RNA sequence: AGGGGAUCGAAGAUGAUCAGAUACCGUCGUAGUCUUAACCAUAAACUAUGCCGACUAGGGAUCGGGUGGUGUUUUUUUAAUGACCCACUCGGCACCUUACGAGAAAUCAAAGUCUUUGGGUUCUGGGGGGAGUAUGGUCGCAAGGCUGAAACUUAAAGGAAUUG
RNA sequence: GCGGUAAUUCCAGCUCCAAUAGCGUAUAUUAAAGUUGUUGCAGUUAAAAAGCUCGUAGUUGAACUUUGGGCCCGGUUGGCCGGUCGGAUUUCCAACGGGGCCUUUCCUUCUGGCUAACCUUGAGUCCUUGUGGCUCUUGGCGAACCAGGACUUUUACUUUGAAAAAAUUAGAGUGUUCAAAGCAGGCGUAUUGCUCGAAUAUAUUAGCAUGGAAUAAUAGAAUAGGACG
RNA sequence: GGAUAGUGGCCUACCAUGGUUUCAACGGGUAACGGGGAAUAAGGGUUCGAUUCCGGAGAGGGAGCCUGAGAAACGGCUACCA
């Protein structure tokens, strides 16, 4: 989330150890900092571009991506700088020889440098406990709107 | 019905109704078979000379016997115009 | 198809649906309420040592005519009196009330057994000897 | 009845049946040119209106809807195409 | 099939297999899309467009002569009716089904179709949300729906 | 609602041979309908069949001799692991000599024992004898 | 809770019958029966038979719509009409005969196309009593409705048909 | 169901049956039970279709979008032969599979590394009248995957495979005297060792890896805010 | 930020209002340690596993802690209850 006046908070906020040296009058006004995920996912340009200041970030921050990779549909925005999505999935029953809708709720924190809404396919990465029940980190966007741009008023 | 080195085993090949090509069983004895001459020139019925059809019980049943017939003699030759392919 | 949803998705219905109709199958429901635990004098074991009562002279039902032979009996872990049969013509002269029989269930899933109203039990040994062998000659009854 | 030519049945058969139940299904109403020899003029009109068709020029009439063929009004001709 | 009801009736078109020209059927498609749009000038609704030249015209079906369906056609030129005639006429009866209802409190019959009606127009409005061509909120409101057609 | 399009197929030419007939129109003639149809032929329980087009979902007539005791459907498409494949046969086909289940695989509609010569699986779609 | 209260009439009172006769039959007649405003939500509320779809068999009636006519009748001057007749085709309520088929049978064009057992889907039942009882929940002004056990008991209860 | 005075059921004698170092009883559970029915039940009247209709969750849901034809490579059974001192491969033949092509035909995609295969051919030719045959460099195949950049509609199913404890199970070898077992053991110069073992399978949901692209979903270009350069 | 060997509402402060659920949350029951496995032999299943191996938990019931690489140890200590 983190929209508008980063520096919103009782301690100052800044990337650990990037230092700007003051007595060297520069342009950019901070040296700011960024990795490469990996695995071929793309580190979007609004994290480099963006001022956030995110330590949970898993292109500007200090959390890595390893293990599981899944992806999943986005169901509430609600929470700040993290979100919820549903994964679905069939389970098999042998007795029937049928299957049956199930699913599980994952909480996963979201980078401000994504812009998310309800609906939207995101693809997660795990990563180290970041809060009491988070242990995925929102990595790609598969959705754009969900044909939000196809809803306008009359012709 | 034939056996590991060739020999035919299990008696009795049954017979088969022309109209369904179904099998008339033993005990069918609802079933026919309709033995139609074969008349040479000018008349004279050959004795002994046949051209065999047989038909089901089922299908005496159903009343298709008649039907069946005319459309079984007449493309085997013997019917000139009776049975319609179309209606 | 008459019911039954022959969808190739309909697993959790289809499971339901037994898990509830099982219940109108009458072990599966004594099995899960734990009856021989909550009722059944025996806390649903095999048999149950209790103590002899009053000798009691329980006459046949219909359409037999006797009088046969049977002991309250209160048995031991529970407390719960029970009015047991003494089969094996004799045998009603071993007991001697206030004694201790071993009570043994009638063979009948609960179910009393014949012509002897409510006695869904029988007793095998008194004293600790086995009316079995008391019967033939085997064993003699203890000293008291 | 137990044999016959379901590909090719005949065309009076065919023609009784539903206009669904032919072999391939088809419309079974038609077009129609009208005139009253009052106007130069022809005006095509569908068997089955359902609207009172009026002519090009003059505030007349033409047919009248039913629950069928729209019934013809006062002495015209026609022709099926 | 009769989704709100027990009758049973097959009652169709019998589209023609022809789907190129009647062949004795003159005039352009200049001639018929001009034609179309004259008549959703006066605000007739597709249906009755599509009605009124089939008889007083050629117009067999307005798809063959001309490769755009009535409703398409109306949409391109500006035409285009904030809801589908089919959900306007649902809401069109409703409306006039309720104001007899608010008028004989006694009428359970009609309070009964209400319901039948009303939930055709719940189904139907679904539908269209759901192919956006209703905003994804949009919701048939009794007190706002005699507004909405008359 | 009309649910299995070839369910009802089936069940005609089923009730066609039954009823001692020859032939049958058959309503609407799905692909996977001719791709049955197709294999039914194949080893001979039908004759010739022509699709008629209506330009709707269609329709087919189909010639049948009388060597068909039963051509079935399998309501719910089960999946079918290649060590199930026997199991299949085993329960609804009258011996091991002949009759064929006809499942649908990524290589391919096709009998049983053509799906046994490919070694390749998928789903279950009926049966024929 | 108002109004209405002709009629018939739970209740009650009677006359008779009966060993008795709180009944059946007769007399009187309260509530009720009718209506408005609100409740109640049960009936052998029945076809004791879920709904949507497919297929499978012959027959003549009738209902509604429609198509076909050098059909009949209404005459005016020939029509137009209207009613009627004949053939067809959809969709009705049914009936008739068959049974390929199904069923324990009675019977059933579905209760058929099932051990050759799979079109979609909803609901209920699992020996008889106990018992639609106890308990809790909930709805109701009440009466009562819906949800709804167990212990114990028991070898039968039951269905259709056959002979008596 | 027997027993109320000739008891084929009780109490015994006699004789007889069944299983037998074992046999009865009680309780539980499994099979019989298609009386829990996915496979596979029943509901007109035997137990069972809600009085009726709407209807959300759930389950389910019409048809149609690269088919058809052509060429090539090399596999595994089975035949008619056996060349050879039980088994062998060529040529002749079917039969059933796999790979790759051209038919308007993404194979994600460019930038080199590499080339295995020929449109190649540079000479001819072991040799059956020669396209039967391969060693063989100087113009001319991409995909066979490396690694670096730039991106990717979603799934279900199915294939194969990795990852995988032992005992248990199924199962091989082995004469614990047999067998349940065990994992031994078997050969000799039995006076200074020889030597076979201690297999194989199942390991099913999920996760990983891979081939497939039927069946069944999903997403796309309609106020063009489209697609390539 | 503190605390931990370290992640983490683990704890604190400040701020926000979130998190789960008919695809059954939450609560109740279990005569419930989980698993390898066991019994029953057409198949599909049904029932069971305290107990020879693996994992977990405990040491009369709670809590606390010393030593130490490792214990919240009990054939270690301290306290309360029995
Ligand atoms: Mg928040
Ligand atoms: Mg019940
Ligand atoms: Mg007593
Ligand atoms: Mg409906
Ligand atoms: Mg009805
Ligand atoms: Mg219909
Ligand atoms: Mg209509
Ligand atoms: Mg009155
Ligand atoms: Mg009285
Ligand atoms: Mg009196
Ligand atoms: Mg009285
Ligand atoms: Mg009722
Ligand atoms: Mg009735
Ligand atoms: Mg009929
Ligand atoms: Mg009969
Ligand atoms: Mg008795
Ligand atoms: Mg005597
Ligand atoms: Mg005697
Ligand atoms: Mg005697
Ligand atoms: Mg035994
Ligand atoms: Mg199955
Ligand atoms: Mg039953
Ligand atoms: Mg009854
Ligand atoms: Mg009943
Ligand atoms: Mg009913
Ligand atoms: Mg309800
Ligand atoms: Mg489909
Ligand atoms: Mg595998
Ligand atoms: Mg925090
Ligand atoms: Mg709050
Ligand atoms: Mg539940
Ligand atoms: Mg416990
Ligand atoms: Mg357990
Ligand atoms: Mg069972
Ligand atoms: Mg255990
Ligand atoms: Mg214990
Ligand atoms: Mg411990
Ligand atoms: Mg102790
Ligand atoms: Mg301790
Ligand atoms: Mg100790
Ligand atoms: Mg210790
Ligand atoms: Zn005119």
């Amino acid at each position: 989330s983190t929209e508008l006046t980063v520096q919103s908070e009782r301690a100052f906020q800044k990337q650990p150890h990037i230092f700007n040296n003051p007595k060297v009058k520069t342009s950019k006004r901070t040296k700011r900092w960024y990795k490469n995920a990996g695995l071929g996912f793309k580190t979007p340009k609004t994290a480099i571009e963006g001022s956030y200041i995110d330590k949970k970030c898993p292109f500007t921050g200090l959390v890595s991506i390893r293990g599981k990779i899944l992806t999943g549909t986005v169901v509430s925005t609600k929470m700040h700088r993290t979100i919820v999505i549903r994964r679905a999935y069939l389970h098999y029953i042998p007795k029937y020889n049928r299957y049956e809708k199930r699913h599980k709720n994952v909480p996963v924190h979201v980078s401000p440098a994504f812009r998310v809404q309800v609906g939207d396919i995101v693809t997660v990465g795990q990563c180290r406990p970041i809060s009491k029940t988070v242990r995925f980190n929102v990595v790609k966007v598969s959705a754009a709107a969900g044909k939000a741009n196809k809803q306008f008023a009359k012709f | 019905m034939e056996n590991d080195k060739g020999q035919l085993v299990e008696l009795y090949v049954p017979r088969k109704c022309s109209a369904t090509n179904r099998i008339i069983k033993a005990d069918d004895h609802a079933s026919v078979q309709i033995n139609v001459a074969k008349v040479d020139e000018e008349g004279r019925a050959i004795p002994g000379e046949y051209v065999t059809y047989a038909l089901s019980g089922y299908v005496r049943s159903r009343g298709e016997s008649d039907d069946s017939l005319n459309r079984l003699a007449q493309n085997d030759g013997l019917l000139k115009n009776v049975w319609s392919y179309s209606r | 198809g008459k019911g039954k949803p022959r969808g190739l998705n309909s697993a959790r219905k289809l499971r339901v649906h037994r898990r509830n109709n099982r219940w109108a199958e009458n072990n599966y429901k004594k099995r899960l309420l734990g009856t021989a635990f909550k009722s059944s004098p025996f806390g649903g074991s095999s048999h149950a040592k209790g103590i002899v009562l009053e000798k009691l002279g329980i006459e046949s039902k219909q359409p037999n005519s006797a009088i046969r032979k049977c002991v309250r009996v209160q048995l031991i872990k529970n407390g719960k009196k029970v009015t047991a049969f003494v089969p094996n013509d004799g045998c009603l002269n071993f007991v001697d009330e206030n004694d201790e029989v071993l009570l043994a269930g009638f063979g009948r899933k609960g179910k009393a057994k014949g012509d002897i109203p409510g006695v869904r039990f029988k007793v095998v040994k008194v004293s600790g000897v086995s009316l079995l062998a008391l019967w033939k000659e085997k064993k003699e009854k203890p000293r008291s | 009845v137990l044999v016959q030519d379901l590909l090719h049945p005949t065309a009076a058969s065919e023609a009784r049946k539903h206009k669904l139940k032919t072999l391939v299904q088809g419309p079974r109403s038609y077009f129609l040119d009208v005139k009253c020899p009052g106007c130069l003029n022809i005006t095509t009109v569908f068997s089955h209106a359902q609207t009172a068709v009026t002519c090009e020029s003059c505030s007349t009439i033409l047919c009248t809807p039913t629950g069928g063929k729209a019934k013809l009004s006062e002495g015209t001709s026609f022709r099926r195409k | 099939g009769r989704m709100h009801s027990a009758g049973k009736g097959i009652s169709s078109s019998a589209i023609p297999y022809s789907r190129n020209a009647p062949a004795w059927f003159k005039l352009s498609s200049e001639s018929v899309i001009e034609q179309i749009v004259k008549y959703a000038r006066k605000g007739l609704t597709p249906s009755q467009i599509g009605v009124l030249l089939r008889d007083a015209h050629g117009v067999t079906q307005a798809r063959v002569i001309t490769g755009n369906k009535i409703m398409r056609i109306l949409k391109s030129n500006g035409l285009a009716p904030e809801i589908p005639e089919d959900l306007y006429y649902l809401i069109k009866k409703a409306v006039s089904v309720r104001k007899h209802l608010e008028r004989n409190r006694k009428d359970k019959d009609a309070k009964f179709r209400l319901i039948l009606i009303e939930s055709r127009i719940h189904r139907l409005a679904r539908y269209y949300r759901t192919v956006a061509v209703l905003p994804p909120n949009w919701k048939y409101e009794s007190a706002t729906a005699s507004a909405l057609v008359n | 609602t009309r649910s299995s399009v070839l369910a009802d197929a089936l069940n005609a030419i089923n009730n066609a041979e039954k009823t001692g007939k020859r032939q049958v129109l058959i309503r609407p003639s799905s692909k996977v309908i001719i791709k049955f149809l197709q294999v039914m032929q194949k080893h001979g329980y039908i004759g010739e069949f022509e699709y008629i087009d209506d330009h709707r979902s269609g329709k087919i007539v189909v010639q049948l001799n009388g060597r068909l005791n039963k051509c079935g459907v399998i309501s719910p498409r089960f999946n079918v692991k290649i060590g199930d494949i026997e199991k299949w046969t085993a329960n609804l086909l009258p011996a091991r000599q002949f009759g064929y289940v006809i499942l649908t695989t990524s290589a391919g509609i096709m009998d049983h024992e053509e799906a046994r010569r490919k070694h390749v699986s998928g789903k279950i779609l009926g049966f024929v004898y």
